[PDB]
């Protein structure tokens, strides 16, 4: 399951998170069945 | 590339032993091999076929009799029968595939035309 | 080798398609499943959904 | 099980005469469809191979064609060494079955 969110202006700076309740949205479901323990992101 | 039979000799009905037939440096284990009958007063009749993959196909007529043995390193291919009826007065020649589809490696081999009665050598 | 498709042969030896079918059900993802019966609508009444 | 009948069964008059010998079968069959030479005490040989080809050493004279279940062979040249018995033989098909003999001489 891969849930997602997007908030537009962040006026505040990019630090330590801002402050606010934002509440996620189911968006892709998958029917895999394979196995997960560690995970590495992208960068380019 | 020609064959050598073992074989001759009378025996009587009920008793079997191993018809063997060997080749002369030929593959044995890894090859297609036929028997086929040699008779008098009729003509050649369909014996067996023995394939690489170590499938026997033969006559319905003869079944639950023929028990086939290619050895890996003798190269002498061993049959043995079981309960004849007396009907075994002919030679089993032991033969390759005729062609595949253009190949004339077509080498045979005889055999001594041996005869199945009640009646012993005198 | 190679097959033999010449028109001049009769039936055994002419080319047959043939196609293999088989499934599996050792992992189950519960997935590939056939729609059927996609009926009309009914309102204003009694209703058996 | 697969029956062949063949009609030029015993050619013992044919001598020095153009032979149009042939071998046929119940069932219909396709090309593969060959033939046996067996001398006298000595194992069947193949000069035909797929009812369309030729041995590597054998007098040009022999051609056999066989198209639609019916194979045709003619031995012109009636050579004293060739005395023998001719066969006709099936294959490719399950079960392999030889055919009931026929007879070649000459006088």
């Amino acid at each position: 399951k891969i849930y997602s969110k997007h908030t537009p202006i962040i006026v505040r700076e990019p630090e330590d998170l801002p402050q606010g309740f934002s509440a996620l949205e189911p968006l892709v479901d998958l029917p895999i069945g394979i196995n997960i323990t560690r995970f590495q992101t992208l960068l380019a | 590339v020609q064959l050598v039979e073992s074989g001759g000799g009378l025996v009587q009905p009920g008793g079997s032993l191993r018809l063997s037939c060997a080749a002369s440096g030929i593959i044995v284990s890894s090859n297609y091999m036929s028997w086929v009958r040699q008779g008098p007063g009729k003509g050649l009749e369909w014996v067996s076929v023995i394939y690489s993959g170590g499938s026997t196909y033969y006559a319905d007529s003869v079944k639950a009799r023929f028990t086939i043995s290619r050895d890996n390193s003798k190269n002498t291919l061993y049959l043995q029968m079981n309960s004849l009826r007396a009907e075994d007065t002919a030679v089993y020649y032991c033969a390759r595939e005729v062609v595949g589809s253009n190949s004339n490696m077509d080498v045979w081999g005889q055999g001594t035309t041996v005869t199945v009665s009640s009646a012993s050598t005198k | 080798r190679s097959y033999s498709f010449r028109p001049t042969y009769g039936v055994g030896h002419q080319p047959y398609r043939v196609v293999v079918l088989s499934f599996e059900l050792l992992h189950a993802p519960a997935t590939v499943c056939g729609p059927k019966k996609s009926t009309n609508l009914v309102k204003n009444k009694c209703v058996n959904f | 099980d697969i029956q062949m009948t063949q009609s030029p069964s015993s050619l013992s008059a044919s001598v020095g005469d153009r032979v149009t010998i042939t071998c046929q079968a119940s069932q219909d069959i396709n090309i593969y469809l060959n033939w046996y030479q067996q001398k006298p005490g000595k194992a069947p040989k193949l000069l035909i191979y797929d009812a369309s080809n030729l041995e590597t050493g054998v007098p040009s004279r022999f051609s056999g064609s066989g198209s639609g279940t019916d194979f045709t062979f003619t031995i012109n040249s009636l050579q004293p060494e060739d005395i023998a018995t001719y066969y006709c033989q099936q294959y490719d098909n399950l079960p392999r079955t030889f055919g009931q003999g026929t007879k070649v001489e000459i006088k």
